[PDB]
């Protein structure tokens, strides 16, 4: 198996778009454009009505681009998700995702947002949404929401591989980031 | 143009006034249930000029101090 | 059945009061204290007069559209049949699967999603 | 489907023939109507009529002038017979 | 909420009928070598007239109660018994002491909260009586975690959720009390 | 008739919504207008081929005289 | 003495004797009904009534307007009274004599202390736990409104 | 793998031809046929011994882990 | 006296009855479902019998929107 | 055989209700005779089998045979016996195949 | 993982605490097999019918009757009418056997 | 070795009610709607949970 390093096993919607390669686009500018041709190529192979090669309504060629567009950006989405859950090449992305994971602990911050969801409802979000595009091609559903069940270790974070210590970034401690587990519950252990 | 129908990737403007001249039921419908979304959006406008939100409910039962239990207590007793 | 008939009648009229016009509650609480202010809390005479008052609230209420039901009966012709299911599916379901919607995204964007106390 | 075959037809038919004043009670296929019977117009009416109502075919205008012998109504039905349509619960259930 | 359950009496007699439900009394006591213990004597009102000031003075011992049950691990209400006594003594403690020190204000709140459906809304008047009496006497003040001081709902000078109807005994109460002490 | 059964559950399953409209919060709304917009695509395809019309087919039909000179 | 019992009896009377559409018709309303009340009384409450808005509200009323564009054309009592008395013999529809004939009890808790209705929970879940669930159940209804066109409309 | 994929591309052009005697036309008829489809028969083949060769690849790495568990039932 | 099948005598002699009976077996299921949900204090169950009871309903209108363009199959002459 | 009885009185000049009726019609006769035959069937069966201390395709062959005239003798009375015996034979040879291939799964 | 036995007002019912234990028990790691999590099974679905309960309850009212003992003297005594629990039946000193209001709270 | 492949592959471990796959990859319970701590019986601590039964993927 052409197994990867595990970037993120639940990739935010946001996220999956930002790392589109330049190729990722390519395939969503043919899907968008295949499709129109696509319909012109099976009049191609058989016209509709009569036995001569006619160009189907203008109005067609619209609603096919249309289908084309919501069509291959699935394609690219697919694409990219590939390479946070490590089933394709992501040797680009990891650096990527390190950079900005080292960038959000060393501000303080969490590496995965601040929420609008209470500490149920971001577990809740996790399950709805984690492995959803391998159904992608049946009916469409997206991770929008800033949770954190990820799936990862964030002391992977904290050791510096090559090429990493030219950054110069300082991390605290995990106890000390907003909007984290281990930094939330310090008073009630009910409530964040 | 006396009284065409408007082309809606030509006339946009001018499309949506041939649905509220025409079919009132249903161009002031949909602006109604518009102005539903469009207020949701514009909740992170609110957060930092208006108000913050309140704290959430306590619905989770008996708060639990996060803690270990104190040996030292005592009194009320038998 | 035709006693069913006016039963509704009063009933849809107090329901419209119960919903928008408050139900029982004063027209004006600064009259209803002065009113309720005369009679002592622990005779029970206190009692019959505080249901008489929120009562005739309701009551004044639901007789606006008593009178309302009589109102419309008295200035308005016949609607024709089949205008009436293209009303309804057409005008009036697209309006309040409106407002159904608009009534959340207000309530949230202010941060006064409600509660049952 | 039409259970009417040419005997059926011709078995009942002499029922309804012996129930109207024929000079013969023998009737078969080559017996005719006017000649046989001694039926006049409004004679023969009634009983091509009453074949009607036991058969259940309406005879039209075109045959009405054109009908000399009772082979030929015996004979007729059978072209002219179908079972009057069932409602939906006698049909499927 | 209002669902039928097994536990506590249902909505009606019919309930009861078709689930030919027995209610029955156990005649024995606790057993002699668990402490015995008087039992709270308060009914709803009063207790939602004290909830606060109970919270006050039994804060300690009210989380090692609950403490206790998260560390016996399902076992609770037989390794809590102990820590169950002291709950209930400190809670009569309040209940005696607003008896015999604030014994006037404490029964002019809960009687307003038997007249208004016990919802602290109905009852500010005969409660801001209360608090003061009881901050002279036994240092409890109320308290809402979670919030700012100063956005604590009982302190709210214009609360937009009034009582339809004002009680009496709070009106006369509150104006003895509006120019005798606050002068 | 037979589309008021449809709408109707829609408008009837809407109740656990009412209910509980604070505790779900943003994540439940979100929901809710999708389980809508759904419905929406019913509305509009009724809308569309005016199947609520009564229609007037049978009978109004007119036609132009035209001289047919030879 | 549960009257209860008698209505179904009733009912299990009239289905055996019924003849035109109209008796099988009040045989739905007269199933409803039992099923509504016996709801509202032991069980559930909140789905005594989301029986009667959904069942009666929306498919009863159905059904007596499309069997108004139907039709309407036209052993004994001693067997019909046995098969009733026979049938009603037995009437324990589980065999676990233990469980049915020994009554429970369950203890109370005061812990949630935020006592909601049953309703707000299934909001809470369906809208929030189960969602797909709800999208799909949307996506059924969506199907229905386009499939009854489609097979009724004859253009 | 130039010798499979030429098997395809035959494959292909008798699809093909077997269309045209389907069709009842003469097998000279209009010849870009036969191209059209050897190419998109070989496309197919192209991503059919792909296919084939990234099975041997996961059937051995299987088989390791079974001849392991044979040799426990097997002691 | 279930294994003779007696349930069959019950049912009606028309499309519309068979329709009927169905609704009913299906409501039989929601029944024990709520026994189920309320006793176990499940509302998981409680769930599952909402969803009976709007599929069970979806389910009646397609069921009656293909017997009345059946009905109406067979008068659909319109000579006139 | 009563609850079909009762059908027929429920509707009669439906022609699809006593069609179908017809189907499931047993006459007089098969409603001894069958319970008769399969009765027979496990009485000679398992009286074979205590002989032969486990059923084997001989012993299910002889009681299915046995079985089957003794069943057919009663509904297949207006019948020549040797077409009778014939059919007893050859039922018998498809529970002794059933039984020689060891019922509908060798199990252990 | 999914939800199961969630009580009226949204937490865990009486049977979830006894569900949850059979799950951690499977999933766990430690075990070669499920043989330990034979009793955790058994005692869940204890909790949902108590049907081992109700036969130890059977056998008590049985074997009750074959030594003469009367329930009247061994029962627990129990009131049948919700309008009748009565002051002097609950062992208030001064009550009495008079109805008590259960028409409205 | 085409016969010691169809012989591996073709074999079936016995599976019965004390080793069998089950697809449950975590706990239950640790985060409710409302009430999270009910009557104390979620005896289970996701602060200390023991490692689960990872999947045995073949192929890797
Ligand atoms: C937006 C307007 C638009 O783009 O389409 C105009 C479109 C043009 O219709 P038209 O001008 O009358 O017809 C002239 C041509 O024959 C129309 O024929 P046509 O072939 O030229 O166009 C048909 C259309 C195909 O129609 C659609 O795809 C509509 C998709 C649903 C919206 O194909 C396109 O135009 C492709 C571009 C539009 C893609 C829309 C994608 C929306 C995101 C999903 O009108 C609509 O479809 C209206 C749809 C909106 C209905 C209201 C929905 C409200 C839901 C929210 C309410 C709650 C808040
Ligand atoms: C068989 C039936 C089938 C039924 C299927 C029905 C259809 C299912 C498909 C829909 C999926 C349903 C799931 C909806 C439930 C989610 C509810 C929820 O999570 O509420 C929390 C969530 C807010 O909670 P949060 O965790 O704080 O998330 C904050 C941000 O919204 C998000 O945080 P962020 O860090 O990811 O991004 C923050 C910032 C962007 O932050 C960045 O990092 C910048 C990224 C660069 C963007 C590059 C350019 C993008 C274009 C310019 O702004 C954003 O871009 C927000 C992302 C949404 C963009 C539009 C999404 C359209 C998706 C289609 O509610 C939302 O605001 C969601 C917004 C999207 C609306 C729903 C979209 C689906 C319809
Ligand atoms: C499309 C707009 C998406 C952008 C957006 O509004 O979502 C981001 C917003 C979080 O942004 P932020 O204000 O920084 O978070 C504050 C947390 N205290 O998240 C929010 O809370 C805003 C919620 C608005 C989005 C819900 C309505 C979407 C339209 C319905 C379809
Ligand atoms: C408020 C109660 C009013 C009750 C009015 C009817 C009382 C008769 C007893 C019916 C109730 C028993 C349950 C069975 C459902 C009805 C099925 C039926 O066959 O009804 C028969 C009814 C009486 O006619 P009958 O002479 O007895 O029978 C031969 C008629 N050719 O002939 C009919 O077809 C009925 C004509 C009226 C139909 C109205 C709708 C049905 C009643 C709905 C409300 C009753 C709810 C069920 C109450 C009993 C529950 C077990
Ligand atoms: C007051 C009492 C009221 C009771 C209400 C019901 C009255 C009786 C109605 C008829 C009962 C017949 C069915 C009996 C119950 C079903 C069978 C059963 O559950 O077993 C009982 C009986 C003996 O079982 P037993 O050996 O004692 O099991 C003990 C194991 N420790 O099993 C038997 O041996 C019964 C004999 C059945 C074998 C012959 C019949 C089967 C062949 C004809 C079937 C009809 C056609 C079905 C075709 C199937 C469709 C593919
Ligand atoms: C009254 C008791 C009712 C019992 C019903 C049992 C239900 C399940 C039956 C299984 C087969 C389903 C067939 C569909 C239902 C059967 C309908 C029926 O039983 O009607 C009888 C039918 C018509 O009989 P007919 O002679 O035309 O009319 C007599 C009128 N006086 O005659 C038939 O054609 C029915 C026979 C159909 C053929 C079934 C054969 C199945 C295989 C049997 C042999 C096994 C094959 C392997 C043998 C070697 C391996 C062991
Ligand atoms: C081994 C299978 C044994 C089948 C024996 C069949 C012997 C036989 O000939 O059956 C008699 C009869 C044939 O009819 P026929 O040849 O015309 O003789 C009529 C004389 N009056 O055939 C019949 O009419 C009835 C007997 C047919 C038996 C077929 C059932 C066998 C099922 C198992 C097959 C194995
Ligand atoms: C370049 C690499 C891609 C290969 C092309 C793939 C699609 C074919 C489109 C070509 C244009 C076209 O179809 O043109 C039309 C031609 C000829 O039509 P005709 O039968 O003579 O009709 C009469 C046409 N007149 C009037 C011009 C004479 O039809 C074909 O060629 C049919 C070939 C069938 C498709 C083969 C692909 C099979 C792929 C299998 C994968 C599972
Ligand atoms: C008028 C005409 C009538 C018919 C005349 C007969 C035409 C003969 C054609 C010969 C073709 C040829 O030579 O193909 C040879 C090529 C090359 O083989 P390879 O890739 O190295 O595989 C190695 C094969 N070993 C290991 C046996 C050597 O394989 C093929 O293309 C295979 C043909 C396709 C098989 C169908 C299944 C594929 C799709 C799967 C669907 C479940
Ligand atoms: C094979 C054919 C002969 C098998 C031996 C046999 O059929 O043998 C006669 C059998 C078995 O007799 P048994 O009771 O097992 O013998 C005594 C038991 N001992 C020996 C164990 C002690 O009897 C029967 O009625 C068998 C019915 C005939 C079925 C024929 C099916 C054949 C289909 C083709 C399968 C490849
Ligand atoms: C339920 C209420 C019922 C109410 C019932 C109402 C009955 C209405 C009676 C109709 C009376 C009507 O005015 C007169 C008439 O029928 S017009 C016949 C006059 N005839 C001629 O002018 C010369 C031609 N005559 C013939 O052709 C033959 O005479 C004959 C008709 C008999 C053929 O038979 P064939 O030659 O033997």
């Amino acid at each position: 198996m052409e197994t990867y390093e595990l970037i993120d096993s639940d990739p935010k919607f946001s996220r999956v778009v930002r790392y589109f390669r330049p190729s990722d686009y390519l395939t969503w500018a043919l899907g968008t454009i295949g499709a129109p041709g696509l319909m012109v190529l099976f009049e191609k192979i058989e016209p509709a009505k009569g036995n001569t090669f006619k160009m189907p309504p203008p109005s067609i060629m619209r609603i096919a681009t249309t289908i084309g567009f919501f069509g291959g950006f699935y394609y690219a989405y697919t694409s990219s998700t590939k390479r946070f859950w490590g089933y394709s090449e992501n040797a680009k992305e990891v650096a990527k995702d390190r950079y900005e994971v080292k960038k959000a602990l060393s501000e303080k911050k969490s590496p995965y947002g601040s929420s609008l969801l209470n500490p149920y409802q971001q577990d809740m979000s996790a399950r709805n949404s984690t492995n959803s595009q391998l159904l992608l091609a049946i009916f469409p559903w997206f991770n929008v929401a800033n949770h954190q069940s990820h799936g990862i270790d964030l002391r992977k974070y904290y050791e510096v591989r090559d090429g990493e210590e030219n950054w110069n970034f300082t991390l605290p401690p995990l106890d000390q980031v907003k909007d984290l587990d281990v930094a939330q519950y310090k008073e009630y252990s009910n409530y964040p | 143009a006396i009284g065409d129908y408007p082309v809606y990737y030509k006339q946009p403007i001018r499309w949506l006034s041939y649905h509220a001249h025409t079919r009132p039921h249903v161009f002031y419908a949909i602006a109604v249930a518009a102005l539903g979304p469009v207020f949701m959006m514009a909740t992170p406008l609110r957060r930092k000029f208006l108000y913050d939100d309140h704290e959430p409910l306590p619905a989770n039962g008996y708060p639990l101090p996060n803690r270990s239990r104190d040996k030292t207590l005592t009194g009320y007793d038998d | 059945f035709f006693l069913s008939e006016y039963c509704s009648m009063v009933l849809m009229s107090t329901l419209t009061a119960i919903f928008f016009f408050g139900g029982y509650l004063p027209f004006s609480n600064t009259i209803h204290h002065l009113i309720l202010n005369l009679f002592d809390q622990h005779s029970i005479y206190y009692f019959i007069i505080e249901g008489i008052l929120l009562s005739g609230y309701l009551a004044i209420k639901a007789n606006f559209f008593m009178f309302s039901f009589v109102w419309i009966r008295a200035a308005a012709p016949r609607l024709r049949y089949d205008l009436l299911i293209l009303f309804c599916w057409y005008v009036l379901l697209p309006i309040v699967f409106a407002i159904v919607v608009f009534a959340p995204g207000i309530l949230y964007c202010f941060d006064a999603l409600p509660v049952i106390i | 489907a039409s259970t009417l075959t040419k005997e059926d037809v011709l078995t009942r038919s002499v029922s309804v023939l012996r129930g109207f004043e024929v000079k013969t009670k023998d009737i078969d296929l080559q017996t005719t109507f006017v000649q046989d019977l001694g039926m006049d117009s409004l004679d023969l009416n009634d009983a091509l009529v009453a074949l009607e109502e036991e058969f259940d075919v309406v005879f039209d205008d075109k045959t009405a002038n054109e009908i000399k012998t009772v082979g030929e109504v015996v004979d007729f039905v059978l072209a002219n017979y179908l079972p009057t349509e069932q409602s939906i619960n006698h049909t499927i259930r | 909420s209002s669902t039928h359950t097994n536990d506590s009496l249902n909505s009606s007699n019919y309930v009861d009928k078709l689930k030919d439900t027995h209610f029955v009394f156990e005649n024995d006591k606790l057993p002699s070598e668990i402490p015995d213990v008087e039992e709270v004597g308060a009914t709803t009102a009063p207790l939602l007239s004290a909830a606060y000031f109970i919270g006050a003075k039994c804060q300690d011992y009210n989380d090692d109660f609950m403490l206790c049950q998260k560390e016996a691990k399902g076992n609770g209400p037989i390794d809590c018994l102990k820590e169950g006594r002291r709950v209930t003594r400190c809670a009569s403690g309040v209940l005696k002491d607003l008896n015999t020190h604030c014994s006037d204000e404490f029964r002019l709140h809960w009687q307003c909260l038997s007249f208004s459906n016990l919802e602290y809304k109905n009852c500010r008047k005969a409660e801001s009586l209360l608090n003061k009496c009881v901050f002279e006497k036994m240092n409890l003040v109320k308290k809402i975690p979670g919030i700012p001081e100063d956005r604590q709902i009982h302190l709210k000078q214009n609360p937009v959720l009034k009582p339809v109807a004002l009680h009496q005994d709070s009106e006369v109460a509150f104006k003895k009390a509006q120019n005798e002490n606050s002068i | 008739a037979l589309l008021f059964l449809p709408f109707d559950l829609e408008v009837s399953s809407m109740l656990p919504y009412i209910v509980s409209i604070y505790s779900v919060g943003i994540y439940g709304l979100i929901i809710f207008i999708l389980f809508l917009l759904i419905l929406i695509v019913g509305f509009i395809y009724e809308f569309n081929t005016k199947s609520l019309s009564i229609t007037t087919i049978l009978h109004k039909k007119n036609k132009a005289l035209v001289k047919n000179l030879y | 003495m549960n009257l209860e019992i008698l209505d179904l009896s009733i009912l299990g009377f009239y289905s055996l004797i019924s003849s035109n559409s109209f008796e099988s018709i009040a045989i739905l309303v007269a199933t409803i009904m039992p099923v509504i009340t016996e709801l509202w009384y032991n069980y559930s409450q909140l789905f005594a009534l989301l029986y009667t808005l959904i069942y009666v509200g929306a498919v009863v009323i159905l059904f007596v307007f499309i069997l108004s564009v139907i039709n309407e054309k036209e052993s004994g009592l001693f067997i019909l009274i046995l098969v009733l008395l026979l049938d009603d013999l037995d009437d324990n529809e589980s065999n676990d004599n233990d469980y049915n004939n020994v009554y429970i009890t369950d203890y109370a808790d005061w812990f949630n202390n935020y006592n909601e209705s049953d309703l707000s929970v299934i909001g809470n879940l369906l809208f929030t736990e189960y969602a797909l669930l709800l999208l799909i159940i949307s996506f059924i209804l969506l199907m229905s409104i386009i499939g009854l066109i489609l097979i009724v409309k004859k253009d | 793998m130039i010798a499979s994929l030429a098997g395809w591309g035959l494959f292909g052009v008798t699809v093909r031809a077997y269309q045209q005697g389907i069709r009842k036309v003469p097998f000279s008829y209009y010849p870009l046929g036969y191209v059209y489809s050897a190419l998109g028969w070989v496309a197919f083949g192209y991503g059919f011994n792909l296919w084939t060769e990234r099975n041997d690849k996961l059937l051995e790495k299987r088989v390791e882990k079974l001849k392991e568990s044979r040799n426990l039932r097997l002691s | 006296m279930d294994l003779i099948l007696l349930m069959l005598v019950a049912v009606g002699l028309n499309i519309i009855d068979i329709y009927i009976m169905i609704e009913i077996l299906i409501m039989g299921c929601t029944v024990n479902t709520i026994y189920s949900a309320s006793l176990d204090n499940d509302m998981i169950g409680l769930i599952y019998s909402l969803i009976q009871i709007i599929i069970a309903g979806v389910e009646s209108a397609i069921g009656l929107s293909i017997l009345v363009n059946y009905n109406r199959i067979r008068n659909s002459e319109e000579i006139e | 055989h009563f609850r079909r009885l009762m059908q027929y009185k429920k509707g009669s000049a439906r022609p699809g209700l006593a069609k179908y009726l017809n189907l499931f019609s047993l006459s007089k006769s098969q409603l001894i005779g069958f319970p008769v035959a399969l009765g027979a069937f496990s009485f000679l069966s398992h009286s074979f089998a205590n002989l032969q201390e486990g059923q084997t395709a001989t012993g299910e062959f002889a009681a299915s045979s046995i079985a089957s005239l003794i069943g057919l003798s009663i509904f297949r009375t207006k019948k020549p016996l040797s077409s009778n015996v014939a059919i007893a034979v050859g039922m018998g040879s498809l529970f002794g195949f059933l039984t020689w291939a060891g019922n509908f799964n060798l199990g252990d | 993982a999914p939800l199961q036995q969630v009580g009226r007002h949204g937490g865990p019912n009486k049977c979830f605490g006894e569900f949850q234990r059979v799950v951690e028990c499977m999933t766990n790691a430690k075990h070669d097999s499920y043989e330990p999590c034979n009793n955790l099974k058994n005692d869940y679905l204890e909790c949902r019918k108590h049907k081992v309960e109700r036969y130890k309850a059977f056998l008590m009212q049985k074997h009750a009757e074959e030594l003469g003992k009367d329930p009247e003297e061994i029962g627990a005594p129990f009131v049948r009418k919700r309008r009748f629990l009565t002051s002097k039946t609950l062992g208030l000193v001064d009550g009495d056997d008079y109805e008590i209001g259960v028409e409205k709270i | 070795s085409t016969a010691d492949l169809y012989g591996l592959i073709s074999f079936t471990p016995k599976r019965d009610i004390h080793h069998y796959v089950i697809r449950v990859d975590e706990v239950p319970g640790k985060h409710f709607p409302t009430n999270t701590t009910g009557n104390f019986g979620n005896t289970v601590d996701f602060e200390n949970l023991e490692p689960r039964r990872k999947p045995i993927n073949p192929y890797l």
